[PDB]
């Protein structure tokens, strides 16, 4: 029924006259019951972890108990909205208590309990059989997402006995009733789910659809495919939260769920309100960005342990979106925080330590964490599809890419964008270190490429080739100069350059250089490897190029320039563009070099 | 014979050059960064026994 | 009246408390209690050692029926048989009121200054508590701090945590005096100072308080002096008091504060020092697994709110150890913090004064801070070329200095002669001379006027058209 607190340590609470408390359990402790988590049990005491601040906490505080994991509850309103690390909204919690501080021990329902949906019954009816999974109805939410589907919680199954009909509906009411052997099944617009069990699925399939970015460079040498995973290391000063915000925006996906854990949290306010006015045209226009993204914010100020439940929670919803059929695409924020506060409790609970302080079971709860992303087929009658892309962003200490974080980190995942320091120091924005970085998924996306661009993997080994070469040629250059050089290198080292700082820089604040489709980048890198091919061929044909390059001339400025051409002009007109540029190009290296 | 000594003195003293500017502070900083590593170690392995 | 006043109607609350005499034990900065009725988590207790001396102390850990006191001012000379410990009943907390401005206090918060016992308005937890993100305002607005090497490719906004890393042996005192001398907007003279120093020498102390004297702006600020000859446990503690009182001033009274922590590197190595008092988990270099959260909760005291006109910003001083940017304390503190400024050997080695380099600094609120109602369009333009053409300069000197003369490009030599002027003429600056933006901006102009108009990348063909040819 109750206990009493026997020890306390910072975050780590030891009750007593706990005999029937299982392991996980949530409990809920101290005079403004505070939220905690059963880890170890022994005999009549039990260790908790606590998810809030324990201050002035006194032996002899009683201790209550709920008989139920850790569940967050889904369903219509979730969306639009932020939350906090274990599930509380913000807003409500500000206005209600009109301070500027989080109250500890506030409780506020996780939905709004007081809004009305004009909620649409399915396509059952009485006397039918239905089994978990099963769609019973569309409910309204949004412009952009006219169809939020309810389902049946999985787990759950029998023939609907009465159903409610059309109209207008707050989510307390029990709109469908199910008759299993007894008639004990109520459910209303919401349901709840334990975090730590991932959602069944009917099949998992494999991804062959890109998951465009925006990103000159990473679209070309490093795609990314809808379903997959990825990783971004840095060293505090890379920038990374530009590409986050990048792909945040203007990426194709159907709904995003962004999550801080550990982060210098004036970002949240930035993005909270720099969104409400960027608007995107994939159904309809004009839908401001807000009204398609959730934002699960946990500053590095507030307690350790809500950095543990904050990323479960961000999944979970990520799935339960995909659940309905809808391409989500989760971000995280900083993956090392996790780590962090992990080894924090581990430490305190005084057990053994392993490489680096850290425990020992952090890579197979990393693995198991990165395993839910996936695309799949849903569990249900309608057979929608939807998919789950989480991109990480782990930030090592030193800088360097041997910590145990990282490298637990890259045995699971499958794409790598590393990110080197003085390239950013350079202002070459989108500063990746294009040595070590690397995809995986090249060989299957050849099922689309040959589709919509047949030569586009030909080209970007070509590019690859030539990136390396220069940078096998540098240090060469450097260590004897100049001297020792034939045409053909300099040929290569220029075109190289060219290519750093044409095809490579990119600023999202210019409002041509902030969004580039795959035709742009495909024609651009296209007229890069004709410029350079043409050049080979005239040399080898015989010309001085120190002669050559300046009769070249104004061709290298058009083709540096050609980034220049407003996106979204007509898809096409840019096409002309482009074809009209490589001729001209191609007439002057007849003419110009002859 | 004065060409050859010429181009002879320039190789050799840009080599010399190269050598002590590049060559000896790349190793040495590797040198550091080494003893750091093993340095760390010890600290780790030392917590473990004591606990 | 009414409504402050329901606030403040529960002080007449009289309450006994209860001392004990059973100290069961004693070993390093932590004292054992036994038999103690009904202990609290993180509240205060005031020893008595034998000879009527007092010394403060909180519980840090609670186990059935004991309490690990720990001590602040060290624990030689703890009796077992007549000391005396009381508990408070309550956690920490310090008075608070506008008056405290114009007056020193040392590590512990009490006047040092020969005056009264704060006359206080009430009284406030150190630790404090944190603010929800959604009432949360980024800035927008740009500080004039007259440095040129800041106020033109690293700007501040009111609102911003902006460190100064530094090195032992250099002048980033004097640095944080000009600023603070100059701290105006680019546009009253509400920046209130709450300068907390801790693990400092004499000399420091008494050249801020003479800095402090000349500018007339002493009874505008609030000194938390603690030298090094103070307990080592107590340093841990004038940051929060610092900051408490800035938060109070600055959401309380509408005030602008500007508060300027030091040598941050000292509080890291006491929280090391007592942190391998106890046996928890080394991080890396012996240092705490948990000063990541502890210099969160440090550093993140920052920014404007919602319904508050006032506002804050922080300069904390930090010293690398050994002139290593890897190091774990500057490691974190760029981690937490938005951009810093950087202080270089070879710079003031050469005499240049503020030895500022720029290509390591960098400041994220950048880009809301420049625009057009501030500045002109050009600001971000010209920043991003002279950051190219600095870092073009420095390779090609090191490459010449490598080879020799005679592969240096025409281009390079420009980039040589470039950098040269730069670094001699648009660095330095003397211990008192101020730079608008506005001027700054337009000498910045003359040093890329001796590249050819073309070659210029980074800039838009507008700024080159219609500044260039002037």
């Amino acid at each position: 029924e109750y206990g009493a607190i026997y020890s306390v340590s910072g975050p780590v609470v030891i009750a007593e006259n706990m005999i029937g408390c299982a392991m996980y359990e949530l409990v809920k402790v101290g005079h403004d019951n505070l939220v905690g988590e059963v880890i170890r049990i022994d005999g009549d005491k039990a260790t908790i972890q606590v998810y809030e601040e324990t201050a002035g906490l006194t032996v002899g505080d009683p201790v209550l108990r709920t008989g139920k994991p850790l569940s967050v509850e889904l369903g219509p309103g979730l969306m639009e909205t932020i939350y906090d690390g274990i599930q509380r909204p913000l807003k409500a919690i500000k206005e209600e208590s009109q301070s500027i501080y989080i109250p500890r021990g506030i409780d506020t329902p996780a939905l709004d309990r007081t809004i009305k949906w004009q909620f649409t019954p399915g396509k059952f009816q009485v006397g039918d059989h239905i089994s978990g999974g099963d769609i019973y109805g569309s409910v309204f939410e949004n412009s952009l997402i006219s169809s939020h589907k309810i389902l049946l919680p999985p787990r759950s199954r029998g023939t609907i006995t009465w159903i409610a009909p059309a109209g207008e509906y707050t989510l307390d009411e029990k709109i469908l009733e199910v008759e299993f052997d007894g008639k004990k099944s109520d459910f209303t617009l919401y349901h709840t789910w334990p975090v730590r069990v991932p959602r069944p699925v009917t099949e998992k399939l494999s991804a062959d659809y890109p998951l465009l970015t925006g990103q000159r460079v990473l679209d070309a040498l490093f795609p990314c495919v809808q379903g997959g995973t990825t990783c971004i290391p840095g060293a505090f000063g890379c920038g990374k939260t530009v590409i986050s915000q990048s792909l945040s925006k203007y990426s194709n996906s159907d709904a995003i769920i962004y999550v801080g854990c550990g982060e210098r949290g004036n970002e949240m306010a930035e993005v909270l309100m720099e969104f409400p006015e960027l608007y995107t045209e994939m159904s309809g226009t004009k839908e401001p960005i807000m009204k398609r993204t959730t934002l699960v914010a946990n500053t590095s100020n507030m307690p350790v342990a809500a950095r543990e439940a904050s990323i479960y929670t961000g999944i979970t919803l990520a799935e339960y979106f995909r659940d309905q059929g809808k391409n989500v695409s989760m971000i995280a924020d900083s993956s090392s925080r996790w780590a962090e506060a992990l080894r924090e409790i581990s430490g305190r609970l005084g057990e053994m330590p392993a490489d680096q302080g850290f425990p020992a079971y952090l890579g197979a709860k990393l693995a198991s964490f990165y395993e839910r992303a996936g695309k799949a087929v849903a569990l249900g009658s309608p057979d929608r599809t939807g998919s789950v892309s989480i991109v990480a962003a782990v930030s090592p200490a030193g800088g360097d890419f041997s910590d145990p974080v990282t490298t637990a980190t890259l045995g699971i995942t499958q794409v790598f964008w590393g990110l080197d320091k003085k390239l950013a120091q350079r202002k070459h924005f989108p500063s990746i270190n294009t040595s070590v970085s690397y995809s995986k998924y090249t060989n299957v996306l050849n099922k689309f490429y040959d589709s919509n661009y047949p030569e586009f993997p030909v080209l970007r080994d070509r590019m690859k080739e030539i990136l390396s070469n220069a940078e096998e040629l540098e240090q060469v250059v450097q260590l004897v100069g100049k001297s020792a050089l034939s045409d053909s290198d300099k040929i290569t080292l220029d075109v190289a350059t060219l290519i750093k700082e044409d095809f490579l820089q990119q600023n999202g604040y210019s409002t041509y250089d902030a969004f580039c489709p795959i035709w742009k980048t495909f024609d651009m890198m296209r007229a890069f490897i004709s410029y350079h091919d043409e050049a080979q061929k005239a040399v080898a044909n015989g010309a001085n190029w120190s002669k050559l390059a300046d009769s070249t001339g104004d061709v290298k400025h058009a083709v540096s320039s050609s980034k220049f051409f407003e996106p979204s002009r007509g898809e096409k007109e840019v096409h002309g563009e482009f074809e009209k540029l490589l001729s001209t190009m191609q007439e002057r290296f007849a003419e110009s070099t002859d | 014979a004065f060409i050859i000594l010429d181009e002879v003195i320039k190789v050799t003293n840009r080599r010399v050059n190269a050598i002590e500017h590049v060559i000896i502070p790349r190793t040495e900083n590797t040198i550091a960064y080494i003893n750091s590593e093993l340095d760390e170690l010890d600290r780790e392995e030392f917590y473990r026994l004591k606990k | 009246f009414a409504i402050n006043k329901k606030a403040v109607e529960q002080g007449f609350n009289v309450k006994p408390r209860l001392n004990y005499n059973t100290v069961s034990g004693v070993n390093g900065p932590l004292v054992i209690l036994e038999k103690v009725k009904f202990p609290r988590y993180n509240e205060i207790v005031n020893l008595t050692l034998p000879d009527g001396t007092v010394r403060q102390g909180q519980v840090l850990e609670i186990r059935g029926d004991r309490a690990i006191v720990q001590v602040f001012e060290g624990t030689s000379g703890i009796d077992v048989k007549k000391t005396t410990v009381e508990f408070t009943g309550e956690s920490l907390r310090i008075p608070v009121s506008e008056d405290m401005l114009g007056r020193i206090f040392d590590g512990s918060g009490r006047p040092i200054d020969n005056g009264p016992k704060v006359f206080a308005e009430d009284y406030l937890d150190i630790n404090g508590s944190p603010i929800n993100p959604y009432a949360r305002i980024y800035p927008e607005e740009m500080i004039s701090t007259g440095v040129s090497a800041i106020d033109t490719m690293n700007s501040i906004a009111r609102g911003q945590k902006i460190p100064i890393f530094s090195a032992s042996g250099l002048p980033h005192n004097e640095i944080a005096a000009q600023i603070c001398r100059q701290a105006g907007l680019v546009r009253e003279e509400n920046f209130s100072i709450v300068f907390a120093a801790m693990g400092v020498n004499l000399e420091t102390a008494r050249f801020f308080k003479q800095d402090f004297e000349e500018n007339g702006s002493l009874e505008r600020t609030s000194l938390f002096l603690n030298l090094a000859n103070d307990p080592t446990i107590e340093r841990i503690i004038t940051p929060r008091l610092a900051l408490t009182t800035a938060e109070y001033l600055a959401y309380q009274t509408e005030r602008h504060v500007l508060t300027i922590l030091t040598d941050m590197s000292s509080y890291a190595d006491a929280l090391r020092e007592v942190s391998a008092a106890r046996e928890e988990v080394p991080g890396r270099r012996g240092y705490p697994g948990y000063m990541y959260t502890d210099l969160s909760t440090i550093y993140e005291r920052a920014g404007r709110v919602e319904g508050r006109n006032g506002s804050i910003t922080q300069i904390p001083i930090l010293t690398m150890p050994n002139d290593d940017i890897t190091h774990p304390i500057p490691d974190l503190t760029g981690y937490i913090t938005e951009g810093q400024i950087f202080v270089d050997r070879q710079l003031h080695n050469k005499g240049i004064y503020p030895p500022i380099n720029v290509l390591p600094s960098l400041s994220r609120l950048m880009k809301s801070a420049i625009g057009e109602g501030m500045t002109r369009k050009d600001h971000g333009d010209v920043s991003n070329q002279l950051y190219a053409k600095y870092a073009i300069g420095k390779d090609a000197a090191a490459m010449k200095a490598v080879v020799g003369e005679e592969a240096l490009s025409i281009e390079d030599k420009l980039s040589l002669e470039f950098l040269e002027k730069f670094e001699k003429t648009f660095i330095t600056q003397g211990a008192y001379e101020d730079r608008t933006v506005f001027e700054s901006l337009d000498q910045a102009w003359s040093l890329l006027r001796i590249y050819p108009k073309e070659m210029l990348n980074r800039i838009s063909p507008k700024i080159l058209d219609e500044f260039y040819d002037r």
